[PDB]
RNA sequence: AGCCAGGAUGUUGGCUUAGAAGCAGCCAUCAUUUAAAGAAAGCGUAAUAGCUCACUGGUCGAGUCGGCCUGCGCGGAAGA
């Protein structure tokens, strides 16, 4: 029962993801070209959150699920790294229009009540890693 | 480490410690140290624990030193015999009354500054405490 | 055995204590905390 | 920790939503993940009910605030309340389900009409 | 508010007031107003207590003298040098 | 105080790094479901995982916490 960010249509270099979840007993290139087969979809650039779930067998169910509230938010701002100084030094700009994209993108993957807790769960990693939210 | 720019006299008078202290209160800061043993002060000692306190607040807040010491203190050699005058000057010392205020403190919080306060005092030959600044 | 006039708690897990009229400070963590003092 | 005046003002919101409440659910929450907690709270809000984890001698000063005092025995063992605002049911069809889902807990006692529910006759509702 | 109880001083000097001083009991004043000076002995414990407030210093209190309340504001007080504690009170009449 | 239970999502916050994922280091430290859950008080990893803590519900059943001021004692305390 383990859990990594892998970029989009990426898998299989050897210190990011084949030891990690392949001293579990995972089949490596099975879970690397499956989920380059579903998450073609993403984005190149972005990491994209995946669960992976191992059983007593090895044969493994994973949940891809939506990229970070950190991705979505480097780039609906634009930019490509946050603050190493956040909300001291502020490094890009989102509308509430893309709080509420990343928001329902996120509306998948929360545990928010409205659309406006996601919205403000993407407000918290707005003011985190030092975005403006305009 | 302090001591008097110009004096009139270049020596003194052993002199004595007696009776209490003048500046029992704190004027400046939110703290003090008041001292509540009686004893001379030397500026190494006063130094060392102004440093003290001054590594304990991050270099934050403000310190005040209340004390200085104005009074030379001699000593012959090893090996001189008694006479052939009063001895050369070693160095100076502040007397110290109880219930005098050693240093003053202030823009930090106070469970920082009794550390601080602990801290600065280790280095002290007298009894001290803790004190705030009242109103009246 | 940091055996010395001033003992101390050094952590969250040292615990004082008077035996045979001597004061000691055991830790259960960090032996490096056992003393006696003297 | 809860000042007097704490405790009284929670009082009040238990009794608020208790005589505002259709039906209500009186559960064992012991033994179970915050998670799947945070997934009976969706499954919560979506089934208009209101959920709740609360002392045992405060509920007995709320629900003192009538008429679920037959419920002041069922406050022996950790609190769980589930008060339907709206709709009653759908409380005690969604804690047999999520009690069977984990085989956890409990679900002990039930109140409605003003009348306590036994645990296997919860099924009325 | 503040209702300080007290005694008329029927001693005075360096002597009763160090037997005050050492009898847990400290001397004050009330003066000030058309009236003469007044002397009372007060207990330490509930005055060093009650000064623990800021008030205390801004405000009109009460003082119970055989019956008899007189209104009042803290005017100075002297400290002894180290202790916590008080030496002495001056009272102006409010 | 003990003992049962949970210590959650966004999320591996961004920075940085071959790696930093609460726990090298730099900066912010918000918001959600909340009974409660620090962008984490320590052990832990190549980095994780793994282990307690803060915090809260349960059981328990009446006093408990730590400063202040003093009285008398303990250690500090070895020599022909
Ligand atoms: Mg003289
Ligand atoms: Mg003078
Ligand atoms: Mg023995
Ligand atoms: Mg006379
Ligand atoms: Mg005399
Ligand atoms: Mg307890
Ligand atoms: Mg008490
Ligand atoms: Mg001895
Ligand atoms: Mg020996
Ligand atoms: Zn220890």
């Amino acid at each position: 029962y383990v859990k990594l960010q892998v970029a989009a249509g990426m898998a299989n270099p050897s210190p990011p993801v084949g030891p990690a979840l392949g001293q579990q007993g995972v089949n490596i290139m099975e879970f690397c070209k499956a989920f380059n087969a579903k998450t073609d979809s993403i984005e190149k650039g972005l990491p994209i959150p995946v669960v992976i779930t191992v059983y007593a067998d090895r044969s493994f169910t994973f949940v891809t699920k939506t990229p970070p509230a950190a991705v979505l938010l480097k780039k609906a701002a634009g930019i490509k790294s946050g603050s190493g100084k956040p909300n001291k030094d502020k490094v890009g700009k989102i509308s509430r229009a893309q709080l509420q994209e990343i928001a329902q993108t996120k509306a998948a993957d929360m545990t928010g009540a409205d659309i406006e807790a996601m919205t403000r769960s993407i407000e918290g990693t707005a003011r985190s890693m030092g975005l403006v939210v305009e | 480490m302090l001591q008097p720019k110009r004096t009139k006299f270049r020596k003194m008078h052993k002199g004595r410690n007696r009776g209490l202290a003048q500046g029992t209160d704190v004027s400046f800061g939110s703290f003090g140290l008041k001292a509540v043993g009686r004893g001379r002060l030397t500026a190494r000692q006063i130094e060392a624990a102004r440093r003290a306190m001054t590594r304990a607040v991050k270099r934050q807040g403000k310190i005040w030193i209340r004390v200085f010491p104005d009074k030379p203190i001699t000593e012959k050699p090893l090996a001189v015999r008694m006479g052939k005058g009063k001895g050369n000057v070693e160095y100076w010392v502040a007397l110290i009354q109880p219930g005098k205020v050693l240093y003053e403190m202030d823009g930090v919080p106070e469970e920082l500054a009794r550390e601080a306060f602990k801290l600065a005092a280790a280095k002290l030959p007298i009894k001290t405490t803790f004190v705030t600044k009242t109103v009246m | 055995m940091k055996v010395r006039a001033s003992v101390k708690k050094l952590c969250r897990n040292c615990k004082i204590v008077k035996r045979d009229g001597v004061i000691r400070v055991i830790c259960s963590a960090e032996p490096k905390h056992k003393q006696r003092q003297g | 920790a809860l000042n007097l005046q704490d405790k009284q003002a929670i009082v009040a919101e238990v009794s608020e939503v208790a005589k505002g409440a259709l039906s209500a659910v009186v559960a064992d929450s012991r033994g179970v993940t915050v998670d799947k907690m945070t997934e009976l709270r969706k499954a919560g809000r979506e089934a208009g009910v209101y959920m709740r984890v609360v002392r045992n001698t405060l509920l007995r000063r709320a629900v003192e605030g009538t008429p679920f005092e037959c419920l002041k025995d069922a406050f022996v063992g950790p609190t769980l309340i589930a008060y339907v605002t709206e709709h009653p049911g759908a409380a005690a069809r969604l804690f047999k389900e999520f009690a069977k889902a984990n085989a956890k807990f409990e679900v002990k006692a039930a109140a409605f009409e003003g009348e306590l529910i036994p645990a296997s006759q919860i099924d009325r509702l | 508010m503040f209702t300080i109880n007290a005694e008329v001083r029927k001693e005075q000097g360096k002597g009763a007031s160090r037997r005050l001083r050492a009898a847990n009991k400290f001397p004050a004043i009330i003066y000030g107003g058309k009236e003469a000076p007044l002397a009372i002995e007060l207990d330490h414990d509930k005055v060093m207590n009650m000064q623990a407030k800021a008030e205390f210093y801004s405000e009109v209190l009460t003082i119970v003298v055989d019956g008899k309340e007189i209104k009042v504001k803290a005017q100075d007080v002297q400290r002894h040098p180290y202790k916590p504690k008080l030496q002495h009170i001056d009272f102006v009449r409010a």
